[PDB]
């Protein structure tokens, strides 16, 4: 027990987190769009961080016409709420027992679809970490559980390595009994906090082994290889170029695309941004285009906002 | 006939956590290897 | 002829790595390029300053 | 001529090779800019 | 059963309470943390009227 | 002899009413139409510019055309120009080799002919020949779509003369006439047109009315508000019977030009060109359709460069 | 049948020449008019 | 009587949205919507 | 007749959704032309001001 | 007729030499004048490499 | 209400005319529709009181369809009541009665009797407000056996948005037999004053597919002028453009019409009494002429309001 | 019905009476409403005869 | 079918009626807009 | 292509004669038209 | 020996000169009555006179709702002494030509003319001569000789003698031949007037050679009002009775007419200018009941700048 | 009854008549007004 | 057949001028006849 | 009857002799008393002049 | 120049009828109005004159 | 005849010059004879422009 504490491990990341850099930092397809949008938040405190934002969007299929979101923020518990046009209610909320222990619980209703709701629970130790969620549970007539059960743990066995498995456990109605998936994952972390090796083999057969890295503290590069017999894989590499009035993100696919994301800030408080994507395989293209107002509720942050 | 697929299951699920349990083992496992050399 | 497809087929990958580095390009070239002038306006406002 | 799933496993495993060739030679450092 | 029933009944009444009152909730403790504590209106208009 | 004093009596009697040269049939919707809307400018997709300027004192420039994502414009486009004081050439070639061509040449500053000749590979080839004089007080056009002759010694094609007078220095009435004749089986039909334009005494606002030989009219208005804003209206309306009111305002500056745009079939567009370096401008173009609820964006650029190093010079500073 | 239609585009033709002639006619009597002002 | 609105409907919508707009410009609110810079 | 009120109300919603989304087009590249035109004017007075 | 023949052989090659030959026409035009006189791949290429 | 009431009572409001009182300037005052004849007529009535209106007056007419050989109307008009008859040869009746129950609400009736027609009337009541007109007339009311309306039914609104403006609306609606449901169509009705009264807009759009468009302006004490403009697969208009310039002595009416027609009235009173009057007509598009010729006698009944004619 | 027959009857009896006798009320009020009272012949002659 | 024809021509004046309504209205909110100015 | 004397056409006319009658009125052309006296 | 005493005593007669045959009845016929002035539909005239010691002016006609009068009508007539020459030019050239030439003041040769452009051109020739007591004159419509020599056309010869200084009995001889191959047709007519001593009233009747009979009267009741009756009548007889009376002054001229047919007639002309005059006429018939109304106006003004002044005062 | 051309012929002559005894009459001086 | 009625008309023709002859005698037997009483 | 043939003759006779007195009489009365009017304005210019 | 000439005579023809049409609208529109106006310019001048004699 | 075609004609040129110069002949015996001797356009005009 005392010689593992003489190791000097560090607290990995978690499952969410272990493709950070490459999937959300870098790339793009979660900010993606298409159409245009505009973004209004105000901000009504930062000590308790509370803001209301608005969403207007045209012209895609994933964006709503009218969304309504707001965020609550003290020092131990989040609480997001989101309301949409014919009442898609979305509410997600964080609770921190500790700095290392916290509890979300994550609701959505579609009005018309069945209700998800999951439940997460999640720890972080020094040297591991565990969290396990659950999609709609509920017991049978038998006593028997039926739905989704996902339970994740990650151990350093070394301060540049990080080895792990995540386990989904699935049952729909109880009639046929639920399958399980045991999944693995790998993270290796250079010295240097250069560039960073992370890899997933999938339940599904699929595989997805990417790299991050940084070239200065500007910019930034990362590559994405995804395979799941009927095989298939695309391989991504993009960079992230930042600075303080704007920040560039490029995507070249092995699809024959490439994508395009500049988000340009020209004021304090508005900031344009625009995407592109141009699929040479099929020669089309899908532009969006966008803006964000953040505005203050009260005074203080208004002087605060400006200078 | 399902009773099998139930036992298979529950035997990945019990292989799962034996693997995770290597895992928690592998740093003394890796470290005093590197003691070794 | 085949010297006429290859051509058509160099002619046409030109246009696709064309449109691709403006694509790729032109939105980086004008941060860049906005980044210099915020640079020098900063080191004038130093320079007048000191 | 193949025309398997293992070509194409072939060739994004090719294209990761020759991104992760690109990415750790200093030619992607001379595609950063300097300031 | 009757215990059945029971817990079908609550869960219906916070499946009703959970989609009509989650947000207002939200609002209503936002509302509680300010120190400014703004009216009805501008809590939801985008202005920056204060 | 007698005639010609005739004739030089009654030049001198027109001269004593003072008339102005109104402008051309083809310039009478130039305010609403052209430089307001942005129906010639809107388009969809991302498309690329440029053109560099070889030479100033003969005009001369050479421009390629990238365009992706639209139905009118194509993949690529290579034209160019070449202007010296009397003679503007334009020639266009294509992918798929649509080659258009246009050709400008003025006998004087006032009387101009031009050639226009389009082959699109599979469609049949458009030429139309076109004659323009102004008078001091009057225009005329007569341009003729495909001229051909039948073995009959009969004339087979369009054939549209215009005539544009000014009653007064601000009013300005005319007419056109389209004589149409396809085949020779079946004779050639005849339409006339109505043409009306009202210029305001300070050179404010401008009214002109059209009524085409369709039924269809065309009324529009143009307002100058002030030396960097503009603004303009227009009408326009065709058992088929149906109408469409526009609404737009240019507001231009030396860093950029803005045009917005409301229609009454429940769309909106915006048309932004912002200069940001002398070389590179952006430009952008958006329209949201209401009624059933869609977007068209395209956004784009032009490079201009020089071709010579003086050029190259002039154009930094 | 097509002679009358050739005959009903010749009074066109020859319609929109009087009118043509006319609106040059019109700024002469016009100005006249306004010289008696 | 009930008749078709559909000629009269749309030339009167039209002309009226015509009407509105050249008193809308020619307004000095129109003046309003320009800058003074 | 609270249903006519709550069409009332999806009217009302619809419209001024529509208003907003036309506002903010027609509105935000006009500001950014007025407030880089506006920028540059300032800069010129200020190169104006420190050559006199 | 004989002149038929004669006209539709003279518009046809009227024809192709429109299309094969218009626009290396004009840049004939253009490139004999200018000053500076530029070779065939400054005269097409959008760079300002002059 | 009482708030309410005094917030409207804050506008400051002007009563609206009628809607038979929409196009009065342009189609009565300007034009000469109504007047306009053909043929010679004379007219004889005389008056026999004054503080009650009352007068016989006889109707000679011949070269013309509409109007009678022989017609003798009367009628009567005290503060409230007004009594209009009209017999007429082959025994046409026609009967009016205006009865005022205040200065703004008021019941009328007409009756007309054509002896080998159906029997027309018409009940109509008519309440202007302070700022605001209704009306609703009923024409050959009579109800079915089981109890429904058949009839034609026309409600009219008008109400003044502002000192210069007032819209408003008309609704028809006519059932004839009950076999067939009735119809209803809706006009809308539009009217702008000046500010300083000189002239005045309105426009009409009619249920029937038609439109009319009018301007009324008054350039001095003694001249007015006035446009209109009618227009209804099948669409058709004219345009009607005319001049009033009455004196102390004469009344001149001229019309410039679309429809290649010109038109001409002359009143020239030359006594007291007697007056002449002339109205002519001359269609260019075909080439003919409608000239009509007449005369009024205006004499008393009594010996006192004889006195009072010549002085 | 009997009401239908007895509507009808009155209306007929209504319009006989407002056909014959309309205008002779209306002068009948006239005559009543003057000073004068003139008799049969002067109120039917347009004669000034008085 | 007539009950389609009666059910339109209802439609037809429960709108006059509200329109009639709206323009009992609105001059009174033109009236606040009137203090506006 | 004419092809007709179209509604729309006489539509235009009547329209064209009613504008041009407004702008009669409101000149002071017509005010010359009427006499001093 | 009658013929010596014929001239001593028909000397010694002391016989006066009797009107033409077309001043007959110009008293009941042209002064009275309104059927030469009767007209439909509105007309204006504008004559223009040039000139005095000549007689010379020029008058345009407007005319529309009638069938006689035409649309336009361009007249001008010349008048020095002796030679009276009138020139009509009508639309679609309906050319009217009239020529009056004195021999002296009894004798005088005239000419008329008249081209319709579609019609056959129609031309007489009258000699005029009057006598100290007779009165004579021959006119011939349309003279043409055949190839045997022979007169073809209209020829009219009439006579007029005062038996007394009240009456006058003549006659009139009509021979007509249209073609040549049918024999021509004559045709006499007798001519009766009567004056009265005090110039009061006249009595006029002809008995025509078609049978018919025109009996007229008429009669002056005083210097402004005049009055006179006529009766036409033509087996198959008709006739109308017409009486009229002439109420003239300085400022109007009243004319009203009574027929037999079941039609009344006005025609009142106000000289309300001493340029400009109203003019009004209206029939009435009363067998079909319907009402023919004419109006009508005459501008008359000056050519030169004396009679401009002479018009006015 | 005779409805004949003497009928027309008696009548226009007594019309003849009695218009000429209308007109020799003194009535026919009364309907001249004095001035 | 036509000899008769030529014959007819010239009789006619100089019993015209007979009668006219006579009218020219007529105011001597007139004043004689008056002479005689 | 005869009385109702008697009436209508009457009628019919009354009204062809008012609009004859009408026609023969109105414009012969306009002319008469225009003429009177002349008269008594030369009587009235004689009676200043002496 | 024979197609010409009738083009002119043509012109003429429409000129004369042109000329007719205004022609008889001016004086239709004109002359009761030209009655009316001096009419009442006759009377104006009978009041002046009945006035100046009175004072 | 001979005669006959020589008297055909001279009528046809008679007739001709009846039917064109009558009237202006008529116009010119007037200008003739007038003191003032006015143009062309005064001649016919009607109005009293002299
Ligand atoms: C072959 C094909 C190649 C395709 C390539 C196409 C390239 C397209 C480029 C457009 C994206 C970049 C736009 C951008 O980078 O923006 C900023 C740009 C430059 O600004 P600056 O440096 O001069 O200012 C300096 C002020 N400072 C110093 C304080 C910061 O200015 C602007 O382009 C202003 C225009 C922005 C458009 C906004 C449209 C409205 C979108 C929202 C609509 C709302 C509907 C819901
Ligand atoms: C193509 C060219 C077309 C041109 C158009 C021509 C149109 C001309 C028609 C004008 C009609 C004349 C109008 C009129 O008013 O003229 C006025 C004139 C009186 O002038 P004054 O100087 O004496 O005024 C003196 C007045 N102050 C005493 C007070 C001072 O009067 C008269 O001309 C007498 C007219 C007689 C009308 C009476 C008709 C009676 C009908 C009976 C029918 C009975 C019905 C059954």
């Amino acid at each position: 027990h005392s010689h593992r504490q003489s190791l000097e491990l560090v607290n990995p990341g978690t499952v969410e987190n272990l493709n950070k850099e490459v999937s959300r930092d870098v790339f793009l397809s979660q900010y993606f769009f298409t159409g245009l949008r505009a973004d209004l938040n105000k901000a009504f405190s930062m000590n308790p961080a509370f803001q209301t934002s608005h969403t207007f969007s045209i012209g895609s299929q994933a964006l709503p016409k009218y969304a309504f979101s707001a965020l609550f923020a003290n020092d131990n518990l989040f609480a997001q709420g989101n309301i949409d046009n014919d009442l898609s209610v979305s509410g997600r909320l964080n609770y921190g027992w500790d700095k290392k222990n916290i509890s979300k619980v994550n609701l959505q209703i579609s009005d018309g679809q069945p209700t998800m709701c999951q439940l997460e629970q999640d720890y972080q130790a020094s040297d591991f970490s565990v969290n396990v969620k659950t999609l709609n549970p509920s017991f049978s007539e038998k006593g028997e559980f039926t739905g989704v059960a996902v339970a994740s743990f990650l151990q350093s066995v070394t301060p540049q390595l990080a080895l792990g498995l995540e386990t989904l456990y699935s049952r729909t109605d109880g009639s046929a009994p639920g399958d399980a998936g045991v999944s693995y994952l790998t993270r290796y972390v250079s010295k240097k906090q250069d560039w960073i090796f992370s890899g997933q083999l999938q339940a599904n057969g699929a595989l997805i082994a990417s790299l991050w890295r940084k070239v200065a503290q500007n910019v930034e590069a990362g590559i994405e290889t995804t395979l799941q017999p009927t095989v298939e894989g695309s391989t991504t590499i993009g960079a992230k170029y930042e600075y303080r009035q704007s920040v560039y993100r490029g995507t070249l696919d092995s699809n024959g695309k490439v994508a395009c994301f500049l988000e340009r800030k020209v004021l304090p408080t508005l900031s344009v941004l625009f995407c592109g994507e141009i699929d040479h395989f099929k020669n089309d293209t899908k532009i969006g285009c966008g803006l964000q107002f953040e505005t203050a509720g009260n005074q203080e942050l208004l002087m605060l906002q400006q200078g | 006939e399902k009773r099998a697929h139930q036992e298979q299951t529950e035997k990945t699920l019990k292989q799962a956590a034996y693997v995770a349990a290597f895992l928690w083992v592998s740093p003394m496992i890796w470290h005093l290897v590197k003691k070794q050399w | 002829s085949f010297v006429r497809n290859a051509f058509t087929k160099s002619g046409n990958l030109a246009w696709t790595l064309t449109t691709t580095a403006l694509l790729l390009g032109v939105p980086l070239s004008l941060s860049i390029l906005a980044e210099q002038q915020l640079i020098e306006m900063e080191k004038t406002f130093d320079l007048q300053s000191d | 001529f193949k025309e398997s799933p293992l070509y194409t496993i072939a060739l994004n495993g090719a294209f990761f090779v020759a991104g992760v060739a690109f990415i750790q030679s200093p030619l992607m450092d001379m595609l950063a800019p300097q300031l | 059963d009757e215990s059945k029933e029971r817990i079908s009944k609550i869960l219906t009444l916070t499946h009703n309470v959970a989609h009509y009152g989650w947000i207002p909730f939200v609002l209503y403790l936002g509302w509680a943390h300010t120190s400014n504590r703004p009216n009805f209106l501008n809590l939801l208009s985008p202005l920056p009227s204060v």
